[PDB]
């Protein structure tokens, strides 16, 4: 295919900052017979559709302000923005029209700086209601941390559990500016009471040491 | 000025057929190639086809055969005619028109119909309360467990609980969705005050209430 890969994928931005996102491209994407390059830049807020921002690599689109500016040449491109504003913190994808199949970036989310905090562990045991289903699910919430890089293990009676977890991430906070994540290990109610000890265990840049919550059952 | 308005999509199962339109107005319709552009769940982008000015067609590999790209000019319209559908062919579909009169450049986008392709029988959400085990605040919770299709409806004590809480996304496992969310609340509040999980699932056309019980030895 002609790929396109956005770097990095993810960059935490404070208000008022120079900013700068990069394409690349694994093929040329400059055309000798007239020296452009056939590379857009788009930007999508969110709940939107992607708005074209920049093409020929450097052209802007009418009406987008003079703060966002496109360079770079053949392979590697480059979106700059001059002084961020709240707006903007948002998804940028780049794209070749050089040939089909029309191909896009994974694009570049940018979100707000805020300072490292820990994140607020919580476990919960399956509930009577569930268990009288056959089912059991063990619940972790993970919240209001930052930054968003986080791990969670589930250990049971002390040994690690992969199988049947489901985690899901929030997007970030927009009165906060933090990261919260649940965690959900779905037992059944069987292999659930054969066992004891049951532990969330949180490996974030916060602490040294993994934030461990447990129950017995 | 220029508007793009798509129709047609909704949820079909494996090896279904959809036909998805796209309304536009507000310039000269015929000057354009237009095109189908779609957004994964993994919120990827992903061009689908563009026809041209003079009805010539271009497919993306995965949809070649299966899909059919078609323009009106009588009516203002674009069509992806859409057959065999496969799971992977969920997303929001964009209908684009090109930039200039020149190529299929996606200079204007429409809001986006969105395609589901699923197997899941429709299924109402097993609701669950999450009361806290063995302070200054306490996180109490409510798991949402195995439904389709989106989307649920979640408020805490009717919408009177609205701060502190983190619903989180729903995320797919074996077809089904499920969701969790907390809410964190002064260790007095509760459960001094009671707090109730409202689950709304207009599909399954359920409503299901859920009071989280503190735990604790009344036990036998």
């Amino acid at each position: 295919d002609i790929v396109m890969s956005q770097s990095p994928s993810s960059l935490a931005v404070s208000v008022g900052e120079k900013v700068t996102m990069s394409c690349k491209s694994s093929q040329s994407l400059l055309y000798r017979g007239n020296q452009m390059n056939y590379l857009a830049w788009y930007q999508q807020k969110p709940g939107q559709s992607p708005k074209l921002l920049i093409y020929w690599a450097s052209t802007r689109e009418s009406g987008v302000p003079d703060r966002f500016t496109g360079s770079g040449s053949g392979t590697e491109f480059t979106l700059t923005i001059s002084s961020v504003k709240a707006e903007d913190l948002t998804v940028y994808y780049c794209q070749q029209y050089y040939t089909y199949p029309r191909t896009f970036g994974g694009g570049t989310k940018l979100e707000i700086k805020r300072a490292d905090a820990a994140p607020t562990v919580s476990i919960f045991p399956p509930s009577s209601e569930q268990l009288t289903s056959g089912g059991a699910s063990v619940v972790c919430f993970l919240n209001n941390f930052y930054p968003k890089d986080i791990n969670v293990k589930w250990k049971i009676d002390g040994s690690e559990r992969q199988n049947g977890v489901l985690n899901s991430w929030t997007d970030q906070d927009s009165k906060d500016s933090t990261y919260s994540m649940s965690s959900t290990l779905t037992l059944t109610k069987d292999e659930y009471e054969r066992h004891n000890s049951y532990t969330c265990e949180a490996t974030h840049k916060t602490s040294t040491s993994p934030i461990v919550k447990s129950f017995n059952r | 000025e220029v508007q793009l308005q798509e129709s047609g999509g909704g949820l079909v199962k494996p090896g279904g057929s959809l036909k998805l339109s796209c309304a536009a107005s507000g310039f000269t319709f015929s000057t354009y190639a237009m095109s189908w552009v779609r957004q994964t769940p993994e919120k990827r982008l992903e061009w689908v086809a563009s026809i041209s000015t003079g009805d010539n067609t271009y497919y993306t590999d995965s949809v070649r055969g299966r899909f059919t790209i078609s323009r009106d000019n009588a009516r203002n319209i674009l069509y992806l005619q859409m057959s065999s559908l496969r799971s992977e062919d969920t997303a929001m579909y964009f209908c684009t028109r090109g930039r200039g009169d020149r190529g299929d450049l996606f200079g204007y986008w429409g809001q986006g119909t969105l395609v589901t392709v699923s197997s899941a029988k429709t299924t109402a959400p097993s609701v669950y309360p999450l009361a806290p085990v063995c302070g200054s605040s306490v996180t109490l919770g409510c798991l949402v467990k195995g439904y389709f299709p989106e989307p649920v409806t979640l408020t805490w004590n009717s919408g009177s609980l609205s701060s502190g809480v983190h619903t989180f996304p729903a995320v797919l496992q074996s077809d089904l969705y499920t969701l969790s969310s907390s809410v964190t609340v002064t260790s007095s509040t509760w459960p001094s005050q009671s707090i109730t999980c409202n689950v709304a699932h207009p599909a399954s056309s359920t409503k299901v209430d859920k009071k989280i019980e503190p735990r604790g030895p009344t036990i036998k």
